[PDB]
């Protein structure tokens, strides 16, 4: 059996101007099994009714999943995307970072 | 070649937490673009596109249904039956692929290829279960303890080459109406986490364009760099890919660079952002 951690990465589907709706999205890929755990966070605290692609794997059989909701960015407003896999030690937070 | 999905395909991810607990998660593609859904406790399908039957009809559609919709089930009644017999430890995932796709002038190859612990495991060709090495023991016990099964086999053919391409070259032209269009791009450079303090990360995003195919290079009139980073086309939920793309460069060097950005979508009029100063 193989166990392939997931690679997360988030971004806005459009540059963000603080005070301008964007997108936020949260990518994750390449692990294995498919039992994963997704959230997207506002400073801190699960964001309510988010989409998410359906489960799809790529040639190498590693799943990966999109994650994505519609938000408004500031200056302040710190977002990130939770992820919790069996192959991690501890949920994994990357956030947004409009720079990035 | 004509800009677009080559290849339609189902595909199966049926998790087993145990031996009566199976979840099975199935949907149909052309390349990236999902253009089937299964919708699971209940047996049914999602099509998420007026063309996402293709030239088929709702006889032959809910035709086809009953197939994959027992077929899953059966699947999993199963694989729970012979779960001691191949010595399966659970939890186990298997997955599965399966379609046809156009080549180059007009031969149309199908696949079908399944996996076992996020490893190979069969592969058919010229109609005929193939043990990838990758499984072993079970593989073979597998593919030839299924080979006796004609009626199986006999739809796995059938779909797999009769009725596959009749309906890929059905749906691309069924749908070639937006899977053929253009979007253009976007374009936002940006600047952030600094290699070695003194350096600069010189950051151009591109984002919204479709087709996915698509160019973005750091260059410095006529030429380029190169040692610009091409990132992954990461995706966005409306069909259209996202994509950075670093330039590692030191404090005076920066100014006077750009990101050129051709595309099936944009005509040479290319999108050229210049690294202007201080306002990031
Ligand atoms: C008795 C069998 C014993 C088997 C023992 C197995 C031991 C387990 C050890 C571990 C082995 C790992 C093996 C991994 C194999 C992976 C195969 C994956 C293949 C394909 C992916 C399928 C994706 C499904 C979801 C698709 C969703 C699509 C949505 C919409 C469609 C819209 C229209 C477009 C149509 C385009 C078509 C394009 C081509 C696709 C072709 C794909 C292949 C489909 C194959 C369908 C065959 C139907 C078979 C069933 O009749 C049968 C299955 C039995 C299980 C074995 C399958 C092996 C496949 C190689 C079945 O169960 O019949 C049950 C009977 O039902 C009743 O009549 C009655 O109760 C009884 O007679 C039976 O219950």
């Amino acid at each position: 059996m193989i166990q392939r951690t997931p690679k997360i990465q988030v971004y806005s589907r459009h540059p963000a101007e603080n005070g301008k709706s964007n997108f936020l999205n949260c990518y994750v890929s390449g692990f294995h099994p498919s039992d994963i755990e997704v959230d997207l966070l506002k400073n801190g605290e699960r964001i309510e009714k988010v989409e998410h692609s359906d489960l799809s794997f790529s040639k190498d059989w590693s799943f990966y999943l999109l994650y994505y909701t519609e938000f408004t960015p500031t200056e302040k407003d710190e977002y990130a995307c939770r992820v919790n896999h069996v192959t991690l030690s501890q949920p994994k937070i990357v956030k947004w970072d409009r720079d990035m | 070649a004509f800009q677009g999905p080559t290849s339609f395909h189902v595909i199966q991810t049926s998790s087993f937490t145990n031996s009566t607990w199976a979840q099975t998660q199935g949907s149909g593609w052309l390349d990236d673009l999902q253009i089937h859904g299964w919708d699971s406790d209940s047996g049914t399908a999602i099509f998420l596109k007026p063309w996402s039957k293709g030239n088929f009809s709702d006889k032959e559609v809910a035709e086809l249904e009953e197939i994959f919709r027992v077929y899953i089930f059966g699947f999993a009644r199963e694989v729970q039956d012979f779960a001691g017999d191949f010595q399966m430890k659970y939890p186990f995932e298997i997955q599965g692929i399966a379609g046809c796709e156009l080549h180059s002038g007009g031969a149309i190859v199908s696949f079908l290829r399944g996996a076992l612990g996020g490893l190979d495991f069969l592969s058919v060709k010229n109609a005929s279960c193939v043990p990838s090495p990758e499984g072993g023991s079970r593989a073979q016990k597998f593919c030839a303890l299924i080979i006796q099964y004609q009626g199986i086999m006999e739809t796995v053919r059938i779909l797999l080459y009769e009725t596959c391409p009749r309906y890929l070259l059905g749906v691309l032209n069924a749908g070639k109406a937006d899977l053929q269009r253009q979007v253009k791009p976007e374009a936002w450079l940006s600047s952030g986490p600094s290699p070695g303090p003194g350096r600069l990360q010189l950051v151009c995003h591109v984002s919204g364009f479709y087709p996915k195919p698509v160019w973005v290079m750091w260059m410095r009139g006529e030429q380029e760099q190169q040692g610009t980073q091409l990132g992954d086309i990461l995706p966005n939920a409306n069909w259209t890919w996202y994509l950075r793309a670093t330039l590692d460069v030191a404090d005076g060097e920066a100014a006077g660079l750009s990101c050129r950005v051709k595309h099936s979508s944009l005509e040479g009029q290319d999108i050229i952002l210049y690294w202007g100063p201080g306002s990031g």
